[PDB]
């Protein structure tokens, strides 16, 4: 009582509109118009799902383009964690991890330059980063070409095919979709 | 790189001032109690059905209405999070939350803080993320826009005693400023790749041969209002780093525009209601100058980056650690300044992984009270406090009675402004002090040295100032941290709302004096610089000794 | 008084007597000043720490804490020195005028008819309504209204001037203040104030009152200073748990020193002094105020309301002119003027009977007891007539004669209007004397404009104050007087109801209204105006209804009132800005000094290149103690207010005081540290 | 947390309470 009907009516109506009307309308419009993007942007080969086009997976093989390190809980590139290494600049643990990554990438890429790109040694913010810069992707061309018996021209063509540029240069960075590029490598050599 | 950053800031501010002036003109109608075109009749039937008579109420009734709705939502959300296992739309079988976590993430989402000490994909269900934590995303934004509506009405009304109708304001805002805009924003997010579904978690047979479980859910619908209401409550653990939440650079640019959209439109409406656009232009200049300096400092700090990266054998010293590859250090720095000056708290990048100087500026932007393009509603009525101190000092040092927009500033609202500007520095200092003498608060510390105290100070600052941004290395899921941060958020919103409400109730009873020749103009470069200096000095003299033992010590170490 | 403009701030006579009044302020009279009570608590805390460290406490540097506590006590000592200096200058100005009632030789009459009574009643045995006869040479016992006689008294002991002022019965110069010496013949005075509630005691309660209530501007500034004290106390007290984890925590004495250096001690110690110094300077300007609230209300004043007869002019308007009209001969010029003004106690009426009579030897009329009954003069009727016989003689100016007598059929002709206009061209008040339906004519009253007030009105126009006249006199000669005086505009033929209506209209616009009047008819105007200045030569009703009472009888005293009222606020704001801006250099001096063992990397913040951490903390505390005693003269004098635009004034005050508070603490701390290193104390 | 910390916290709380009381009051 004491003027409780407008309060309860306003709260209940706004809860209904913003919890069972607005998300329902958004879901209906999304699944009507753009269902592939609304349902995860999954890449299906046959009947299995090989991964979303946005998430990115942990690639460790010698014939695959490796991405940035992931600091998700348990396995790297774990979608059920989706966190990052919250290590400061002053933290010696970060320096130890970066040195270990540099030593692990220089041994894996002997035909590349000794100056490793920052992306391949620095963990992403989400730990689910499917993208790297085209220069960081082309840094791995001598290893991938030697592993898969392809050519530098073919690898550059595939990288440019799977390179996305923003609308203007300064609102983002050029990115390379790692999962789609590796699946294209598999489709090429199979 | 400097030219790229300059172009980014310039086009961001240009598109923002282009987009926010029609919205300011639209919000001026809601401030002036004029229905929007096409809403008359619909509002009549809706208010008749809901029992809202559209009656003018004073500041006590307006504040009681806002507080009553915010506690009703708090109770509904808290028991919903406790009983989330008995509710539908649960593809997983996640149990109900514990009392500490449920109370913390109820108070956080009610108090427009949206701090998440959990993991969203393994903590909450679709019902808990849709019927709660999104209804509250709408309501916590509307409850700040209503308070700033009351404050602007008090500044524009002459010798009245009633502000307006809180229910009319809340319904109008939530149904015609928030829902129709966050619908288009959510549809653009689904266009660019954000999730909107209710499917179960998708098992993935990866290319290499491992297994991963993709989390699904109504992501875009919550993401749109999260950006629009300056909420910052991510669906997943990574707020805007997750590609399902922020897929593309266009999406991220739209996210920044949505973050600054309504705080800029409120300044435009504040200028338009008084009939003096120069007042809102003064506010926008004072916010934008500090914003541009902060953005430039953070971009330069992040471009300088880690000095050890170039020594350990990498290509450059650019700090890309804790940042996505879809966004440069320039874009990550701009978003980091936006989300911490605007009381949003949605992270594009790991602010823990940010450099010392590049993480100091978000701390201080939070700690000055979120007045620089701040939270929705609260970034304008928090800036009006600094405006009242600026006009008080200026009127004293020119020798006149202090006034703003004609209304004199006497002892009652001087006391109320002092208390309102006093609540959040008090909260952050006591909270950080309590966290630094307790082992339960010191055990959550992850990085050693001054950066751990930087984590603690950032957490308490974001909780007390209703930001919710985290370094996230602080494991703040302990009951002590949950209770302390929940208390900080509750007091930091509802002890600044009450004195601003009382300021409005003290200002309605006054009459605006006519602008004479001897009155000080509250616009122009002199008053813009005076307000900027007042903010930059009051917020610094409180927090230099606190920031000196944290980010400054880390930078000079 | 203005014979001596101001007592010296350091005359080497009150300094030693007010420094002894500082140790009496060291005990807990500081409870009403929160900032310096925080400083007092910190000083006692540091003294206790120093004693405990000398005896048995864990740290050993007892000399550093002893020096810190000593200088924190010196800070309180200097703040109380400023307050006691202001209050002692106020008390000296009080005692300079409290000894004016040296002798008490008053005779209380039993019948007010100039004699038949002679007593030896002391002045303290006089109440409201006691007729007192004073011969020339004696002093006036009570603040009484003159009911009979005319004399030129000398108000030197109150005003400070040697120029005599004439007092008469009724009209304008009826009220005289006791304690002043009559000089010419005699006066019959009737006291109107009880003992204790007199004008001298109003001055006493203005100036020597140590129980001075705080104006709402000082209250709001105190609230702002308390908020700053709270945030600085929190930011300082939280430093111990913040620095305790990262090694060794900072010393409690270092925290107390930083806390005192941060809180606004410079304005906190001078805030009590600014108000008392402003009241002392207002006593130097011969303005007697009820409280400082009305003094500070003059800052917002943009419209000022004077009078014409009493305020702008001297109010005598003694003249003798004639009527060149039809039917009026030389005897007929003033046959009726003296008949109308025999029983008229106004200065105009007595000027008529002593000037128009001697021109033609018209002393034929005896005392008015021989078949004559007159009516009193009232501004509502604007008439001083007499019903001496069947036909009446009346005296009005323009409209009273018309609306009261000339509606009886015998309308006055046009041939006198040209003569009235010719009189009003010169700047003389026209009085038209009329015999029933027949009009005699018009006589002039040449009134003298008081001093060279044109420059002062130009200054008032420069300060953004609109000076517009209110008068109930003829519109043409009021226009001539306005043109000769230099006011912005005028409003003539105004009843006191119209004056009240104009005051309420100007207040309803949103402008603060200032009134400067002296007559009895100005009492409702001064009771409604926000800033009411009462002329000393005026009436007791005006002097008791006005907020402030002038002394030297300057019409443009609002210049000095606005200057002092603005100066108090500007001094408060400038000192607050200086105190806040000092904290940047205080941080740059203390923070690397405080965190020298916790975080050694913070030594890069020592941009002043200070020698030692203890030396840096001591230098900051010494500068905090010394800036108060260096800004004592600024607090006593007030800032230099130049009448500029509001924006230009803000720019100049920022450029001086904000930039000074940002820059000169760097130089001061560096110089103090250099002297400490040279002397070898550190 | 010993007596030297307890009395410091208590004294800071007392000073804060006194300052808040002085802020609310017009003494
Ligand atoms: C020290 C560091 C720097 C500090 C300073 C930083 C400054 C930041 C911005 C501060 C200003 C914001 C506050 C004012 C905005 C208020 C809105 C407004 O009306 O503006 C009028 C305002 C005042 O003028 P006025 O005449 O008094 O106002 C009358 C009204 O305009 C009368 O109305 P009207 O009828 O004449 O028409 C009004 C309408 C006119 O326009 C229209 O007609 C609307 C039509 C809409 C049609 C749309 C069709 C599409 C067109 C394109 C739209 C794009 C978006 C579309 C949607 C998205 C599509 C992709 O205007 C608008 O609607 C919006 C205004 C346009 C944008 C203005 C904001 C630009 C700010 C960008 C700053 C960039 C530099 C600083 C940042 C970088 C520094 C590092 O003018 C300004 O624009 C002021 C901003 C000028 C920029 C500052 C220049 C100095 C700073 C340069 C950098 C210095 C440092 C360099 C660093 C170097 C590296 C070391
Ligand atoms: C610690 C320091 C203490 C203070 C020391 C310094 C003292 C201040 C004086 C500075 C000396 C002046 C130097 C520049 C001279 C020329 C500038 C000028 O126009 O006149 C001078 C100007 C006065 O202007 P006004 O007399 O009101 O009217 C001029 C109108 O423009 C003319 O009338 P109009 O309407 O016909 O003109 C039309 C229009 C155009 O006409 C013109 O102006 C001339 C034609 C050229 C057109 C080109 C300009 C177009 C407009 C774009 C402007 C771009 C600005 C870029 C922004 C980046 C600046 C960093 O004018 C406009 O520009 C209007 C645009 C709307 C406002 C724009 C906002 C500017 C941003 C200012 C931000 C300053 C941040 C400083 C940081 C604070 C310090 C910590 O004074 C200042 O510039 C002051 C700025 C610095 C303020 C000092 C901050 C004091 C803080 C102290 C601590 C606070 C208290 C702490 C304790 C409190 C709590 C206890
Ligand atoms: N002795 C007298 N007898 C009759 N009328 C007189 C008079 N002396 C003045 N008057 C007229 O009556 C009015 C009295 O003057 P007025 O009221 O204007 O003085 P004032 O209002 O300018 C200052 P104050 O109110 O202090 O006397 C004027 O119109 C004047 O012409
Ligand atoms: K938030
Ligand atoms: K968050
Ligand atoms: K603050
Ligand atoms: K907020
Ligand atoms: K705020
Ligand atoms: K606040
Ligand atoms: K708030
Ligand atoms: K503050
Ligand atoms: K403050
Ligand atoms: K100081």
């Amino acid at each position: 009582m004491s003027g409780l009907r407008p309060a309860l009516s306003t709260f209940i109506f706004l809860l209904l509109i913003t919890g069972g009307v607005y998300p329902l309308l958004t879901t209906v419009l999304g699944q009507w118009w753009f269902p592939w993007q609304a349902n995860g942007s999954l890449i299906r080969e046959g009947d299995t799902v090989r991964g979303s086009a946005l998430i990115g997976q942990n690639f460790t093989g010698n014939g695959y383009f490796h991405g940035r390190p992931s600091a998700t809980a348990e396995m790297p590139y774990n979608p059920q964690a989706s966190g990052g290494s919250n290590l400061a600049v002053s933290n010696p643990e970060l320096d130890k991890l970066i040195a270990a990554r540099v030593a692990a990438l220089r041994a894996a890429n002997p035909d590349a330059s000794a100056s490793v790109p920052v992306e391949l040694v620095t963990a992403s913010a989400s730990g689910l980063d499917n993208n790297i810069t085209p220069q960081a992707a082309a840094w791995q061309i001598p290893r991938v070409a030697k592993a898969r018996n392809l050519s530098v021209e073919q690898l550059t063509q595939l990288i440019a095919k799977y390179s996305q540029q923003p609308l203007v240069k300064y609102i983002g960075q050029p990115v390379v979709n790692i999962v789609e590029l590796n699946l294209a490598l598999d489709k090429l050599d199979e | 790189m400097a030219a790229q950053g300059f172009l980014l800031i310039a086009t961001f501010l240009l598109v923002l001032m282009v987009l926010a002036r029609p919205l300011g003109s639209g919000l001026a109608r809601l401030i002036n109690d004029i229905p929007l075109p096409g809403t008359t009749g619909v509002e009549r039937v809706l208010f008749r059905a809901l029992g809202v008579s559209d009656r003018e109420m004073n500041w006590k009734q307006y504040l009681c209405a806002i507080l009553g709705l915010n506690m009703l939502g708090l109770a509904v959300l808290f028991f919903m999070l406790l009983g989330q296992h008995y509710l539908p739309l649960n593809p997983q079988q996640l149990p109900g939350l514990s009392w500490d976590l449920a109370l913390n993430t109820a108070v956080s989402f009610v108090t427009n803080t949206n701090w998440q000490s959990y993991s969203g994909e393994t903590t909450l269900s679709y019902f808990s993320q849709m019927a709660g934590l999104t209804v509250q995303n709408f309501l916590s934004a509307a409850s700040g826009i209503a308070v700033i509506f009351a404050l602007i009405r008090a500044f524009t009304r002459q010798s009245m005693s009633t502000l307006g109708n809180a229910w009319v304001d809340l319904l109008r805002i939530t149904l015609w400023v928030l829902v129709p805009v966050a619908l288009l924003i959510a549809l653009f997010f689904i266009q660019q790749g954000a999730l909107q579904n209710f499917l179960p978690y998708q098992a993935v047979n990866t290319v290499e041969g491992a297994q991963q479980l993709l989390p699904m859910g109504p992501v875009a619908s919550q993401e749109a209002i999260k950006m629009l209401g300056t909420n910052g409550g991510g669906f997943f653990n990574a707020n805007s780093s997750h590609p399902f939440e922020n897929p593309t650079a266009l999406t991220n640019f739209v996210q920044m525009l949505a973050i600054f959209l309504i705080p800029t439109a409120l300044c435009f409406a504040f200028g338009e209601v008084m009939g003096d656009r120069r007042q809102g232009r003064m506010l926008l200049w004072a916010m934008s100058v500090i914003f541009v300096i902060c953005v430039g400092v953070v971009m330069w700090a992040e471009v300088q980056g880690n000095p050890h990266l170039l020594a350990l054998g990498t290509d450059s010293s650019i700090n890309m650690e804790g940042k996505e590859s879809r966004f440069g250090v320039l874009v990550s720095s701009l978003f980091a300044v936006v989300t911490t000056a605007a009381s949003c708290g949605a992270v594009i990048a790991m602010h823990d992984s940010f450099t010392a100087l590049g993480g100091m500026v978000p701390m201080w932007l939070m700690q000055i009270g979120e007045v620089v393009f701040g939270g929705v509603g609260s970034g304008l009525y928090g800036m009006m406090l600094f405006v009242l101190l600026a006009v008080f000092i200026a009127g004293l040092m020119i020798g006149r009675t202090p006034e703003y927009l004609g209304k004199k500033i006497d002892v009652r609202e001087m006391k109320l402004t002092a208390l309102a500007i006093l609540v959040t520095p008090t909260l952050v200092l006591m909270g950080a002090a309590l966290a630094m003498m307790t082992d339960a608060g010191r055990s959550a510390m992850l990085n050693p040295g001054p950066h751990g105290f930087s984590e603690v100070l950032y957490a308490v600052s974001s909780a007390a100032n209703n930001n919710g941004s985290a370094f996230a290395g602080l494991s703040a899921n302990s009951p002590f941290w949950n209770c302390l941060l929940a208390f900080c958020m509750f007091v930091g919103r509802f002890g600044v709302i009450i004195p601003v409400m009382a300021i409005a109730g003290s200002l309605v009873s006054k009459k605006s004096q006519a602008a004479s020749s001897g009155t000080l103009p509250t616009h122009g470069p002199l008053f813009v610089g005076l307000l900027i200096g007042t903010v930059l000095l009051v917020g610094a003299l409180t927090f230099i000794p606190a920031l000196a033992l944290g980010p400054v010590a880390e930078y000079l170490s | 008084m203005s014979r001596k403009q101001l007592a010296l701030f350091e005359p080497t006579l009150v300094v030693q007597a007010l420094k002894e009044a500082v140790k009496k302020l060291n005990p807990q009279a500081q409870w009403r000043n929160p900032v310096m009570f925080i400083v007092w608590i910190g000083s006692l805390l540091t003294t206790c720490i120093s004693i405990a460290m000398a005896s048995g406490a864990m740290p050993g540097n007892a000399l550093f804490s002893a020096a810190i506590s000593g200088w924190l006590w010196i800070t309180v000592l200097f703040a109380n020195f400023a307050e006691a200096l202001a209050e002692g200058r106020s008390k000296a100005q009080a005692n300079s005028l409290k000894g004016v009632k040296k002798t008490a030789f008053a005779r209380k009459l039993r019948e007010p008819k100039y004699g038949a009574a002679a007593d030896k009643v002391p002045a303290d045995q006089l109440r409201k309504g006691d007729i007192v006869l004073v011969e020339a040479g004696d002093i006036i016992p009570c603040d009484g209204e003159v009911i009979e006689g005319g004399a030129s008294v000398d108000e030197s002991a109150i005003t400070g001037e040697s120029a005599p002022v004439i007092r008469e019965s009724g009209g304008d110069f009826a009220s005289v203040t006791g304690g002043t010496r009559i000089l010419s013949d005699w006066l019959v005075i009737e006291c109107s104030v009880n003992p204790g509630e007199t004008f001298l005691d109003r001055m006493i309660a203005m100036v020597e009152g140590a129980q001075r209530r705080k104006t709402p501007n000082e209250i709001a500034l105190t609230i702002l200073l308390i908020a700053l004290t709270i945030v600085f106390l929190l930011a300082t007290a939280t430093l111990w748990p913040f620095s305790a984890w990262g090694g060794n925590a900072v010393s409690v004495t270092v925290l107390v020193a930083l806390l005192v250096c941060l809180i606004p001690t410079t304005i906190g110690g001078l805030l009590s002094a600014i108000g008392v110094a402003g009241m002392s300077r207002m006593l130097g300007a011969n303005v007697i105020a009820t409280s400082g609230r009305a003094v500070e209300a003059a800052g917002d004043v943009d419209v000022l309301l004077l009078n014409k007869t009493g305020t702008i002019t001297l109010g005598n308007r003694q003249a003798s002119e004639f009527i060149p009209a039809q039917g009026v001969d030389e005897k007929t010029l003033a046959d009726a003027a003296q008949l109308a003004s025999l029983a008229d106690e106004t200065p105009e009426g007595r000027s008529i009977v002593i000037l128009a009579k001697q021109r033609f030897n018209l002393r034929e009329r005896d005392v008015q007891s021989l078949h004559a009954t007159f009516v009193p003069f009232t501004a509502q009727s604007r008439m001083s007539g007499i019903n001496i016989d069947n036909r009446m003689i009346r005296k009005g100016s323009v409209d009273a004669i018309r609306r009261h007598v000339e509606a009886n059929g015998g309308h006055f002709p046009t041939d006198v209007d040209q003569k009235v206009d010719q009189v009003a061209r010169q700047g003389a008040t026209p009085l038209v004397v009329v015999e029933g339906s027949r009009v005699l004519g018009v006589i002039a009253l040449k009134d003298i404009v008081k001093g060279g007030i044109k420059e002062r009105f130009a200054q008032l126009r420069k300060m953004g104050i609109k000076t517009v006249m209110i008068t109930g006199d003829n519109r043409l000669t009021a226009a001539a007087i306005a043109a000769e005086a230099g006011v912005d505009d005028f409003l003539a033929e105004a009843t006191p109801e119209a004056k009240l209506a104009l005051i309420r209209q100007y207040q309803a616009e949103g402008r603060l209204v200032a009134m400067t009047g002296d007559g009895t008819n100005d009492a409702p105007a001064l009771a409604q105006a926000d800033v009411a200045v009462a002329m000393n030569s005026g009436t007791q009703a005006a002097k008791e209804a006005g907020n402030m009472v002038d002394l030297d009888s300057n019409p443009t005293k609002l210049i000095e009132v606005v200057h002092i009222g603005k100066q108090m606020l500007m001094t408060r704001g400038s000192l607050t800005t200086f105190s806040i801006a000092n904290d940047v250099a205080k941080y740059f001096a203390i923070i690397p000094a405080a965190f020298a063992a916790t975080y050694p990397q913070l030594n890069a913040l020592n941009i002043m290149c200070l020698h030692s951490p203890d030396s840096a903390i001591l230098s900051a505390v010494i500068f905090n103690a010394l800036i108060i005693v260096f800004l004592i003269p600024l607090a006593l004098k007030g800032v230099s207010y130049k009448p500029l635009t509001a924006s230009a004034m803000l720019r100049r005050n920022l450029w001086i005081y904000g930039l000074g508070g940002l820059l000169v603490p760097f130089i001061g701390i560096k110089v103090i540290d250099l002297l400490l290193t040279v002397c070898g104390l550190v | 947390m010993s007596a030297g910390v307890i009395t410091g916290v208590l004294l800071v709380f007392l000073l804060l309470g006194y300052l808040v009381y002085a802020l609310i009051n017009a003494e």
